[PDB]
RNA sequence: AUAUAUUUAAUUUUUAUAAUUAAUAAUAAUUAAUAUAAGUACGCAAGGAUUGAUUAUUGAAAAAAGAAAGAAGAAUAUAAUUUA
């Protein structure tokens, strides 16, 4: 029980990476339908889709938060959980299972109200794999990313996707 | 836009008025219809009586209404005179309707078809003359 | 109102008695002078504080306080433009 | 109650009744016939410069209570039409925009042409408060 | 309410960005001062100290000064130069002739407010596509009903305006009374609004809802919805499982041995207890919308209140740093608005009477500001233009056509709207079936 | 003890319902409405669910870049005639993407407009199909 | 009217899509025997070969209505004139194989896309620098000033992007091989059924298809991305 | 009355540069009005023009001695107004220009301050004062050009054969009434102020109070100093061999003179002609100032004539200061 | 029709303002929850007191040299820079922003005096592109001509400010000869002021001046006179420094100096022509010993 | 695993009306994406800073002076939507 004077809560980091809210009635996360602001983030050991040319096609979120409104400004890293097998046989072919690559965030199934009021239900989770320099890994996309991709952070992302939301 | 600073159908106090804010809120049952309403403390809902269940509370609700069309009138206790009265409202209201669905929603309610073709055949012509409440409450002193 | 071109630029804050002259002309910088005239840019900032008690004693005119005659009347000293307690 | 409660409970009374004793000295000169509201002087040394050479104004407002009897009896005149027209703006313009953009020189990359009447991006900065004599914005 | 708990530490406040310029009264000598300093000297203003007239006062190295030529001319150069250059020395004309009493003041002038009733809600958008869902409050019959100062001391008068008539017979006894004795009609709430004697208003004044204007921003307060007797889970969830947030002494190092240790519950503890049905207060809530036909005004923030509560409108003073109403933003309808004679709101229609406020948002807040997004289509031909340097206007051959084709686009631009509604009526009547 | 959480204030205390037949709510209401529409934000409509549900639906989204332009039938309705609080919910299946919005009408940048002039129930039935299917299908497993 | 840079135009456009079947565009006068022989050709029931028969009735009964390009409208296009611009300065900078392709028509978010071969980052960082100063009379923002990927980068000028890559990554990208042989949007398209990876206990969806691109090429995928979706 | 008239005249100052009409006008001329230590005298000369409004579009106050106006190597850059004229209603820009100065600061601004500190003498200042004339296409408000002919081989001017009688009165009574007829003159009297300076350039020059320094140099102008001065001149006033002028006096300029090149190639808009010139010249605080004098990408841009070897690359910026 | 700047085409050219009242982050008002009672517009008027508006009816605080109470106190500086009904309260409780009720009476402005009435003065135009050693900038602005002194033969007023400098050597281009007589023999007990008067002589044979032994003279007197100076100025006038028991070298220099400027103005109001200052190879060795000094230290 | 005492969180039910003082929840050593100062200052050069703005983290709080044994709804959200 450290410190032994004043033992403290040992979750001092973990604070530092979740992004949470008390759940009172003033504070409550509720459904995405609600308005702007209302949608719970995913959490880590979520899985979601890998749309890009790549092995991949499950990942695993190591993020304690994710969102598309801090899709801009936080970094996701995952972890490759499902890996295409080629039977019959590049760098994005290379994707081995358990490496760990950043994911830009395309879609959830959740309910996200813009802040036009247009709220969303995409058909499943979806993101594309990149490198530590956002530069994905794949050529092309073969899903629809959100509009929260349209920014700076994601130019490569913006650049090889076809359709947006 | 953004959620008000409550969101979600949060239980209010017995005498809050509305709030009227966008809330997707969903009713069990379409309780506009006669006889079909719900029991709550909320202004919308009828005043439930202590019952060991909804299924005993409309049970008892059904033998109120029933004894009511019985003998013109009924001497309860509680919470169940307003439920009572307003029940009496929604068969009159039934009776002068006079459909087919009618009858048979006042007799899958009732406990008595003697007493359903009674309502039907009394009350249409008994108010006739009448828009609304049909039934009399009075609080006694004993 | 509208943008105005007089909020542009910020004007220095010098005391009345510590100025030169009120003139559209004197209303720069001192400094300024000496920049002109070496054709460089000075941004030295914070030149200095007044003092943690400034306290100053009373400037006569250029030429009255190197030429105060010694005239005295019953106790004090007298002068066309001073008065003052003589011992 | 408490120290400063006690005191206050105490007190409270006795400074209405000097605020009373004090008035007692203006109702002095009604009663002789003639009627002088107190007479405050104007303060000519609101404008300052303080230790570090920077600009301070002391903002200082006399309530006349004959211009307060004329507001509480008589009654305000029409609203003007771009008063009550015209909204309030919902954003503040800065003092001094950078602009970054004039059509002047003939080359556009030439610095040393580019004309002093626009705001550099230290003007636009720092010019957060009107100039040193104004006050208003 | 009141508050009186462990706090957020969400909301970074920053004082340290709210210190004016430090100034010490002792640095208030004539060598600080930005204008010639003025001695009083009795009844005359001067600028020299004033000399004892018992001159055994005088101090041994005290200097008694009757002329200084260095202020002399420099007094005379600064009048001489005010009074010849106006223009060029107009910000220095505030040392003497001040602002009056009793117009509006930037720094000084608070007005009273007025007593809506929240009425329904809506959702608006704006012209770059954001959403608000907005809370119409209604405004039935604001009135001036009392004026107030306690022992007529310096900033306590204040005004209470009242909100709605009532019958004779609704008020308790004493409430009837006092409005009897106001003389004015018989209100069902009133409030009261502390301001400056420059913002008086006669007793009985109607006030009309443009007393605000439809793009400041005001405080509102009302009574939050009431939910009872709740827990500690529904009222500030997460919390009041053990007992936190306690600062006592102890050790850090195990070199010694002392603690204090905590023996009753310290009053803040969070528990349960009564929850809602507290006068809770907006700050800086933007006015969205102005209907001055049915007294209705529209903020884009939704209340945690019951339809048919009074709220309590006034003013937002400042705001970061900077006054509400000043010359940049705009001024006031000081002290209240006042209707033209010649004005009649019973002609008038619903969509005539409606004030709109300018984008409270610079982007389409769905997307990000033109500096954050990867590409965009910049395609404003009628709102703005930051193209400056116009091209030289077209040589014109013949001021006949040129007039011609001027008044004929004035003619066409001119009555689009209200004379094609009187040739329209003027036909209908005049048709006759026929 | 050292905190008060209620108020017995008149002012608060008191209540305005009763006075509400002197604001014609509903009148405000419809003027919003029609000013949307003759402002052009939206038009008027008047339909019962039955003859609404499974129309085709265009909508364009002013969206930096490019506007995005979408095709999906209507799965429900919230209002009948026109109003500010109208609503519309829409399914639209791109190429690889299959959503579910709910368009809100009076909205400048989202102009959505009905074009089957009809219902085609069996047209919404199918589409209702196909997005069940698509959402139990999308869940990783 | 001048361009986004500045240069005079020339050229008109359409503001309808091109692959459109509009009765309004369509501009060839009709016949009576004409309409007689489609008559009778159309007395033969036949439903088309999209999955929705309704959907793809009520959508070609859209598209010849044109309440389809009256909804699709757009005037934010852009112009040829900034494309030869940024040619031209690609030429000054000696940028090999400029390949620029119009992909208003096909689902995208710009309307040119130019792609070019520079030989190098510095070469690279130059060409994006003159894009850029080109661009300066209508841009917001400039370029990155460090470069997070040596072998690519992307500057946007309106709706016009210009990609800037070397040899091998052009060669591995292939994405004008892609936009070229991506065809323009059809509102037909629509009409298909709906996809959605599943595997099911027979792998077959009654209302969705399963289709895996995993075992199929760039190239492969670029060109049988809608024929896939055509046939089943 | 005489109060919002006053008023206006004085915000003509606190009027906006980019709302400005200065292009109003098809047909424009350039004019030199000489240089003056304090162009404010002219200023107030050209505000108190009978032929001119007394409510300017434009003004602006020229005070050397205000923290962003003054006068540079690479300077501020230029004071502008902008007058009406009453009968033609054509336009005068007044462009006070505060960077044409060729002399480099001090190495070490301590000892150049001891030097001036208590100094009771101050040399004059050389700063250019330039005007726009605006004009419409005219048929019969200028005179006809015979008219504006005669005026000029009267009074040795260079005026256009359209330019309206009421701006060339207006420009002759306020260089008459300031003093400066013979400083009045155009592209002609241009070219032979710089072929007088280069003769005195030939010629041996007088010593002045004492020699320049890097360290502390002399505030007193030289010839070459004027020269460069005078070929910025020469390209302000839009001279169409310019640009061969400048090739042609660049092998014997000296470095003041091939800094006032610089800065005329680079007003007269030739950049492929200032790298040439950046480039060509040696290393030092001169090359280092005319390279930050325009908005570049980078310095070895300019400063590295062939393609320095960066990481086995090499870069070009022919195309980027082409045109 | 006529365009200015606002928030659309400051967001057109790049520049987006600050929120005003939608924003997530502070809105900077300590007073919303702080300050009770009535609050005034202006911001941030009551934060040094300790943001809060309590206890105003105080009348006397701790206080300095120059705050509260310490009028009826007196000190040499405050006495002369300050006016007894000026003081307010002292340390954090400085005002800001007061509030006071009655009639306001503003006292008329202080009067120039000794200026008779019709009077048209001579107004000098003061600029920086004088240089402020020249006495010119030195000289009144607003000279009348009942302050010429016309006895002098002066066409103006002399000036009223000087200039506050330590001299540290002599300027002998105003002075046409200077005297300095001093006794042969040395005193028995140490004479400072013989010391003080060598090192005069010897720093104005080293003076600033092209050559300063056409100008500078000693002379030994025999007859016990005591050590003096006398310089006579271009115009002829004569100044005597008092050499006092105390007085330095220096002392003497800045006197002289003091009564050089003074004199120079002098001729410059009668109309003489003065050779101005400039630079020298005087002011070259100066240079010299000023960078040997700034290398030092 | 206990409300017995203390202590707290509430309440003592329209009080027309917070504020003269007691006491009391938010005193920056923030973090991340962009863009502008600028491709500037500063570096031999390759390079390259500091920096007040938007998002990101989604909340708002006023104590005591009036007549009291029903449901603070005559209850199916209207202060009687016709009423025998
Ligand atoms: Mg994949
Ligand atoms: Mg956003
Ligand atoms: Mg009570």
């Amino acid at each position: 029980k450290l410190p032994a004077g004043k033992p403290a809560n040992k979750s001092w980091f973990r604070h530092n990476l979740i992004i949470r809210r008390k759940a009172s009635y003033r504070s409550r996360w509720g459904t995405g339908a609600e308005g702007y602001g209302t949608g719970v983030p995913f959490s880590d050991q979520v899985k979601l889709h890998c749309v890009d040319n790549t092995n991949c096609k499950h990942v695993r979120l190591i993020s304690k938060a994710t969102a598309e409104r801090f899709a801009h400004c936080r970094v996701f890293p995952a972890v490759a959980h499902r890996v295409s097998v080629q039977r019959f046989k590049v760098s994005r072919h290379r994707v081995k299972p358990g490496n760990i690559y950043w994911v830009c965030l395309l879609s959830r199934r959740q309910t996200n109200t813009r802040m036009s009021g247009l709220r969303t239900n995409f058909d499943r989770n979806t993101c594309i794999l990149m490198n530590d320099q956002r530069v994905p890994l794949g050529t092309r996309v073969m899903y629809c990313a959100g509009r929260h991709v349209n920014h700076k952070y994601h130019l490569k992302a913006v650049v090889l996707a076809n359709f947006f939301v | 836009g953004r959620a008000p600073p409550v969101i979600g159908c949060t239980r209010k106090a017995r005498y809050a008025g509305i709030d009227d804010n966008p809330t997707i809120t969903y009713k069990p049952w379409d309780t506009t219809e006669p006889l079909m309403a719900d029991y709550g403390w909320t202004r919308g809902k009828l005043p439930k009586f202590r019952a060991r269940s909804p299924f005993h509370r409309q049970q008892i609700a059904r033998r109120m209404v029933t004894e009511m069309i019985r003998k013109d009138y009924c001497i309860v206790g509680g919470a169940r005179a307003p439920a009572l009265r307003i029940l009496a409202d929604h068969v009159v209201e039934l009776a002068k309707a006079g459909d087919t669905d009618s009858r048979q929603q006042l007799a899958y309610f009732l406990h008595d078809p003697l007493m359903v073709d009674k309502a039907f055949d009394e009350y249409p012509r008994r108010f006739k003359d009448m828009n609304a409440k049909y039934a009399m409450m009075t609080r006694l002193k004993s | 109102l509208s943008v105005r071109t007089e909020d542009f630029f910020s004007k220095e804050a010098i005391s009345h008695a510590r100025r030169v002259s009120w003139a559209p002309h004197t209303t720069e910088k001192k400094q300024g002078a000496f920049a002109k005239l070496a054709r460089s840019n000075f941004g030295d900032p914070l030149p200095s504080s007044f003092a943690q008690e400034p306290y100053f004693e009373e400037e006569i005119e250029a030429h009255r306080k190197h030429h105060r005659p010694d005239v005295y009347i019953y106790k004090y000293n007298v002068s066309p433009t001073h008065f003052s307690l003589r011992e | 109650d408490s120290f400063k409660e006690h005191y206050h409970r105490v007190h409270l009374p006795r400074r209405l009744a000097l605020q009373r004793y004090a008035r007692q000295q203006s109702l002095r000169n009604a009663a002789k016939g003639n009627v002088k509201a107190e007479e405050v002087p104007y303060k000519y040394n609101r404008w300052w410069v303080n230790e570090e050479h920077e600009f301070v104004h002391q903002y200082a407002f006399v309530e006349d209570p004959e211009v307060t009897k004329a507001k509480r009896e008589t009654l305000p005149p029409v609203t003007r039409e771009n008063i009550w027209k015209e909204p309030q703006q919902t954003f503040f313009l800065p003092f001094a925009p950078y602009v970054r953009v004039v059509d002047y020189p003939k080359d556009p990359d030439a610095k040393f042409l580019k004309p002093v009447n626009i705001p550099r991006w230290k003007d636009y900065m720092q010019r957060t408060k009107p100039v040193i004599p104004r006050t208003w914005y | 309410r009141s508050g009186s708990g462990p706090g957020d530490k969400r909301i970074r406040t920053d004082w340290y960005r709210c210190y004016p310029s430090l100034m010490r009264e002792k640095d208030r000598d004539m060598y600080h001062c930005y204008y010639p300093y003025l001695f009083d000297h009795g009844d005359k203003m001067s600028l020299y100290p004033k000399i004892p007239e018992n001159p055994r006062e005088w101090q041994p190295e005290q200097l008694q000064t009757t002329y200084d030529a260095i202020r002399e001319d420099k007094y005379d150069a600064f009048i001489r130069l005010r009074e010849k250059f106006p223009e060029l020395y107009q910000d220095t004309r505030a040392w003497d002739n001040p602002p009056p009493f009793g117009e509006f003041n930037m720094f000084y002038s608070v007005r009273f407010g007025m007593v809506g009733v929240k009425a329904f809600t809506c959702k608006d958008y704006d012209e770059l596509g954001n959403q608000f869902d907005c809370t119409a409050f209604w405004f039935p019959d604001n009135q001036v009903v009392k004026h107030s100062t306690r022992n007529g001391e310096v900033g306590t008068d204040k005004v209470y305006v009242g909100a709605m008539n009532v019958p004779v017979e609704f008020h308790k006894p004493h409430v009837a009374a006092f409005y009897k004795a106001a003389g004015v009609p018989v209100k069902h709430v009133c409030a009261g609004f502390p301001i400056t004697p420059d913002a008086y208003a006669p007793v009985g004044t109607k006030l009309d809802v443009r007393h605000f204007k439809p793009g400041q921003e005001v405080t509102i307060t009302f009574q939050n919805t009431d939910y009872g007797f709740r827990g500690v889970m529904f009222r500030h969830g997460f919390d009041g499982g053990y007992v936190w947030l306690g600062d006592s002494r102890w050790q850090r190092r195990p070199g010694a041995m002392g603690t204090e240790g905590q023996k009753r519950i310290y009053p803040g503890h969070r528990m349960a207890g009564q929850t809602g049905a507290a006068a809770e207060t907006y700050q800086g809530v933007p006015v969205w919308r102005i209907d001055y036909k049915n007294s209705l005004i529209y903020l884009p923030t939704l209340l945690d209140a019951d339809v048919g509560t009074y709220v309590r409108f006034s003013d937002t003073i400042n705001t970061k740093g900077l006054t509400l109403w000043n010359e940049h933003r705009g001024l006031p309808a000081f002290p209240t608005f006042i209707p033209p004679e010649d004005e009649d709101l019973s002609k008038l229609a619903t969509d005539e009477c409606q004030l709109k406020s300018p984008p409270l948002y610079m982007y389409f807040r769905d997307e990000f500001p033109a500096t954050q997004l990867v590409s965009q289509a910049d395609v404003e031909d009628a709102k703005s233009a930051k193209p400056a340097t116009a091209p030289p206007k077209k040589k014109v051959y013949d001021m006949k056509k040129y007039y011609e084709a001027r008044k004929k686009y004035r003619q066409s631009m001119q009555k689009a709207r209200k004379y094609k509604l009187m040739g329209l009526r003027t036909k209908a009547h005049e048709k006759q079936e026929e | 003890g050292y905190t008060r959480e209620r108020t017995n204030r008149h002012f608060f205390v008191a209540r305005a319902n009763a006075f509400f037949s002197r604001l014609p709510i509903a009148r405000v209401q419809r003027s919003l409405a029609m000013e949307a529409v003759r402002e052009g934000r939206m038009r008027p409509w008047k339909y019962t669910k039955e003859q609404i549900l499974g129309a085709p639906v265009t909508c364009n989204f002013e969206y930096n870049p490019r506007p995005v332009r979408l095709i999906g039938t209507v799965m429900d309705a919230h209002t009948e005639e026109t109003s500010i609080k109208g609503g519309l919910k829409v399914y639209a299946r791109n190429e690889e993407t299959n959503m579910m919005l709910w368009i809100p009408p009076g909205n400048p940048k989202l102009r959505h407009e009905v074009t089957s002039t009809k219902g085609s129930f069996q047209h919404y039935l199918d589409e209702r199909d196909k997005w069940d299917e698509a959402w139990i299908t999308g869940r990783a497993r | 009217v001048f361009s986004r840079l500045n240069i005079p135009i020339s050229s008109h456009q359409e503001e309808q899509r091109t692959n459109s079947r509009s009765a309004l565009r369509v501009s060839a006068s009709d016949t009576l025997e004409e309409t007689i022989q489609q008559p009778t050709s159309t007395g033969s029931k036949q439903p088309l070969p999209y999955d929705d028969e309704r959907f793809a009735d009520m959508l070609l009964e859209m598209e010849v209505e044109g309440s389809l390009d009256e909804t699709w409208q757009d005037g934010r296009k852009a112009y040829i004139e900034d494309v030869k611009e940024i040619l031209e300065v690609l030429r000054s900078l000696k940028v090999r194989d400029i390949c620029a392709i119009d992909v208003s028509n096909k689902t995208s978010n710009f309307d040119y896309m130019l792609f070019g071969t520079c030989e190098g980052p510095r070469h690279i960082h130059l060409a994006a620098w003159a894009v850029q100063e080109a661009d300066a009379l209508k841009r917001v923002c400039k370029i990155r000033r460090k470069q997070v990927d040596h072998t690519w980068e992307v500057v946007p000028v309106g709706r016009i992007i210009v990609n800037l890559m070397q040899e091998s990554l052009r060669e591995e990208l292939s994405l004008e091989r892609k936009w070229a042989v991506t065809k323009c949007m059809d509102p037909l398209s629509v009409a298909n059924a709906p996809v959605s990876e599943g595997r099911s206990v027979k792998a077959h969806g009654l209302w969705t298809l399963t289709l895996n691109l995993q075992d199929l090429e760039d190239f492969e995928v670029d060109y049988c991305k809608d024929v896939l979706l055509t046939q089943v | 009355e005489g109060d919002i008239l006053r008023y206006m005249a004085y915000d003509a100052r606190n009027a906006q540069f980019a709302f400005a009409p200065i292009r109003e006008f098809p047909n424009q001329q350039e004019f030199f009005l000489g240089e003056h230590d304090d162009p404010e005298k002219l200023m107030e000369h050209v505000d108190l023009c009978p032929l001119l409004f007394a409510i300017p579009h434009m003004r602006t106050v020229v005070d050397l001695h205000a923290e962003h106006m003054i006068p540079t190597i690479a300077g501020p850059g230029v004071a502008t107004s902008l007058y009406r004229c009453i009968y033609s209603k054509a336009l005068l820009f007044v462009q006070v220009h505060l960077s044409s100065e060729v002399k480099l600061p001090p190495q070490d601004p301590e000892a150049f301050k001891f030097m001036w500190k208590d100094s009771q003498v101050l040399p004059k200042m050389r700063i250019p004062v330039f005007v726009r004339v605006v004009w419409p296409t005219n048929e019969r408000m200028s005179g006809g050009g015979g008219l504006l002919r005669r005026f000029n081989r009267l009074f040795g001017t260079e005026f256009a054969s359209d330019i309206p009688v009421d701006a060339a009165m207006a420009l002759l009574y306020v260089m008459q009434w300031s003093g400066h007829i013979k400083d009045f003159l155009g592209v002609r009297g241009m070219r032979q102020r710089l072929a007088d300076l280069l003769l005195a350039s030939q010629q041996p020059e007088p010593t002045k109070l004492y020699p320049g320094t890097r360290e502390i140099p002399n505030p007193e102008y030289t010839v070459a100093e004027r020269l460069g001065m005078h070929v910025q001149y020469l390209a302000q006033l839009h001279d169409p061999d310019i640009s061969l002028t400048i090739q042609r006096l660049l092998p014997v300029a000296s470095a003041p003179v091939r800094m006032g090149c610089a800065k005329a190639a680079l007003i007269a808009g030739d950049r492929e002609l200032f790298r040439h010139i950046v480039s060509s010249e040696p290393p030092g605080r001169m090359q280092t100032y005319m390279t930050k004098l325009v908005r570049k990408r980078k310095t070895r841009d300019l400063v590295d004539a062939e393609p320095r070897l960066l990481e086995d690359q090499y870069e070009f910026a022919a195309p980027l200061w082409t045109k | 029709p006529p365009k200015h700047y606002s928030v659309e085409s400051l967001r057109t050219v790049g520049l987006l303002p600050a929120q005003l009242a939608l924003s997530r982050k502070p809105r900077l008002r300590p007073h919303v929850g702080n300050l009770k009672g009535l609050v005034y517009p202006l911001p941030y008027y009551a934060m040094w007191r300790g943001n809060h508006n309590k206890y105003t009816y105080n009348k006397s605080t701790v206080c300095l040299w120059g705050e509260g109470d310490t009028r009826s106190m007196y000190h040499q500086h405050y006495a002369h820079a300050k006016c007894p009904t000026d003081y307010g309260r002292g340390g954090r409780e400085f005002e800001y922003l007061t509030v006071k009720r009655g009639k306001m009476l503003q006292k008329p402005l202080p009067r120039v005096q000794y200026v008779a009435e019709g009077s048209k003065p001579v107004w000098l135009f003061k600029s920086w592109h004088t240089p402020l050693s020249s006495p010119s900038m030195w000289e009144r602005e607003v000279q009348y001509a009942e302050h010429t002194p016309e006895h002098i033969g002066a066409k103006r007023p002399l000036a009223v400010v000087a200039p506050r400098t330590m001299h540290r050597y002599l300027f002998l281009m105003h002075m046409e000869k200077v005297t300095i007589t001093v006794s042969p023999l040395l005193f028995g007990y140490g004479h400072t002021i013989q010391k003080a008067v060598l090192d005069f002589y010897r720093r104005a044979i080293s003076a600033r001046s092209p050559f300063p032994k056409d100008k500078v003279f000693l002379f030994y007197a025999i007859d016990h006179i005591t050590p003096r100076i006398e310089v006579t100025w271009l115009d002829g006038t004569s100044y005597v420094p008092p050499v006092l028991e105390g007085a330095s070298s220096q002392d003497l220099i800045q006197m002289v100096m003091e009564e050089a400027w003074l004199a120079a103005d002098r001729m410059a109001a009668e109309g003489r022509v003065l050779n101005p200052l400039a630079i020298d190879d005087y002011k070259w060795d100066q240079l010299v010993v000023f960078k040997k000094v700034r290398d030092k230290e």
